[PDB]
């Protein structure tokens, strides 16, 4: 199946190596694909695809935090959460949004 | 020293201390004198077989083949017989009086037929959550035996309009009335079935869509015990008003998850009311201001219920638990706005309190349950 | 507390001491007395009217079983566990269960 190729991405993802995309956070960087945050969050798409760079450098807003950040790429990747009461407010949307979002 | 010189009444006495499993397994193989007293009309006239799932399916007519006095038939949470085996028992049916079969969603509207009319005595209907029940059968319920004195027809979307009609002109003596989600309830059933018996003192229409203009005219009847009227759209105030100052005699009201119903009921509510024994304000949007005048101005309390409250005053709730004298009921769930005081210190200077907060009732739950 | 919570939540997955049962589509759910009470309004609305030892609880044809059951476990445990398949019928992080207006 294509989750068999989401997981060989995954894994692939979790190396740094054969990473294309990187998340800026106050210095903090996290490493991904091309294609994937592409179908993920929509803000992404916006500063993807008007480049074919190399190595690209994407930066996020203080309004999307850190700490429910983590997951986000967790469930663009396997659609599985970890997540407790403290951290949920900054995150109930139910259609991710959170970013901008208006659609 | 003999047991079986003592006279067969206290014989029977001892054997009506063992339950039914007791003494149809174990008392009935000790000889032939105590197989032939536990078998009577004594013990087999209070049935209370709920629950004994795939086990009685055809054994229905030996329960009732020579037993005469069956009037405590309970077959809830009955999964193995069907149509036949109850149609057969309902064929006799001497004198029962309080059918009762919850949740039996194989039974239909045959069984309530072949009850209906082989016994024209009863005091209690109170079928459950059985689906496929049409109102063909409480058509002619009402109609053949008019002697039912309670009914309880929750969950059961089928009894639209013609069931209350019908068992509303015939009937008279009914006593209590339960109801529960049914949709396509009109308001044109019970306006006329208002004035016939007055006698009524509990009253349930929770999840159903009666309509005020019959809540209206219940100035009418001054008898009315306890209410029931959760959910329901836009009941009069000034007819409450008015049944809380005439009718003295009045035991519970709920009023639970209205929302258009303002802050003022329960602001006036502590102005005259002193037999008032429990409120049930679950969620409620209470502006946390009623909390002074129930405090002083009411002394006669025992029972208090603060439900999804997100906003409370630990000062007043402080002095409303030394003020009353014996208003020791405060079951707390989730009122995030407290401090760790009163669960800290109430707990050892009341030891006549039980609570209910997260922290202390995980441990006393884990006890009681490992003692008992 | 923690432990407690634990401890609740085992004596739960044991069939053993159980207070308040769900019954939807047959399927039944058993439950303690105060854990639903701290977990939905919709449920400590109808329990606290009664003190019966034994209690019984139905629930409305709209709510549905494949995302009921992932929230018993969400009450006793207060943790979040979600598939990209069944997110939809639990869109507002109050679980909004159909009806649902807590």
């Amino acid at each position: 199946h294509s989750t068999n190729v989401l997981l060989s991405l995954n894994d692939q993802r979790k190396k740094d190596v054969l990473c294309d995309v990187t998340i800026f956070v106050e210095g903090q960087r996290f490493r991904a694909h091309r294609s994937v945050l592409a179908a993920c969050s929509s803000y992404f798409h916006s500063r993807i695809v008007g480049q074919a760079d190399g190595e690209l450098n994407i930066t996020l807003p203080e309004e999307v935090t850190v700490k429910g950040f983590e997951p986000l790429i967790q469930f663009a990747y396997t659609a599985k959460l970890i997540l407790s009461k403290e951290n949920v407010d900054e995150v109930c949307k139910c259609v991710e949004f959170l970013s901008v979002h208006n659609i | 020293p003999d047991i079986n010189q003592l006279p067969p009444s206290i014989l029977l006495k001892i054997f009506s201390n063992l339950s039914l499993d007791e003494r149809c397994l174990s008392a009935s193989l000790v000889c032939k004198y105590w197989r032939d007293l536990c078998l009577d009309f004594q013990f087999w006239k209070q049935l209370d077989l709920s629950s004994r799932q795939q086990v009685t399916d055809e054994l229905l007519e030996k329960i009732a083949s020579r037993s005469q006095n069956i009037i405590e038939i309970n077959i809830s949470d009955c999964r193995s017989m069907s149509d036949n085996g109850v149609c057969v028992l309902a064929f006799k049916c001497p004198g029962l009086l309080r059918y009762t079969a919850y949740r039996c969603k194989q039974l239909s509207d045959t069984s309530i037929i072949a009850v209906a009319s082989h016994c024209p005595l009863l005091q209690k209907v109170h079928v459950g959550n059985q689906d496929k029940l049409t109102d063909e059968g409480l058509k002619q319920l009402g109609s053949k035996c008019r002697e039912l004195k309670d009914i309880h027809f929750g969950q059961c979307y089928k009894i639209s309009d013609e069931g209350m009609i019908v068992i509303a002109k015939g009937c008279l003596k009914l006593q209590r009335i339960y109801m529960q989600e049914n949709k396509l309830v009109t308001d044109q059933s019970v306006k006329a079935f208002a004035e016939h018996c007055p006698e009524l003192q509990y009253v349930g229409f929770m999840g159903c869509s009666v309509t005020s203009k019959g809540v209206i005219h219940l100035t009418k009847l001054r008898n009315l015990s306890s209410l029931d009227l959760r959910h329901i759209t836009e009941l009069d105030n000034e007819t409450v008003m008015e049944i809380v100052k005439r009718c003295k005699n009045l035991s519970s009201l709920n009023l639970c998850l209205n929302w258009i119903i303002n802050d003022r009921c329960v602001e006036v509510i502590a102005k005259e009311g002193q037999n008032l024994k429990e409120l049930y304000l679950v969620s409620c949007k209470i502006t946390d201001y009623a909390l002074i005048a129930i405090g002083r101005y009411s002394m006669t309390i025992e029972t208090v219920d603060v439900g999804w409250c997100k906003e409370i005053t630990d000062q007043g709730a402080t002095l409303i638990a030394q003020s009353s004298k014996s208003l020791r009921y405060l079951g707390l769930m989730r009122c995030d706005k407290v401090n760790e005081v009163t669960v800290e210190q109430l707990v050892q200077q009341y030891p006549h309190i039980t609570f209910s907060t997260v922290l202390q009732d995980c441990k006393r739950t884990l006890e009681r349950a490992y003692q008992m």
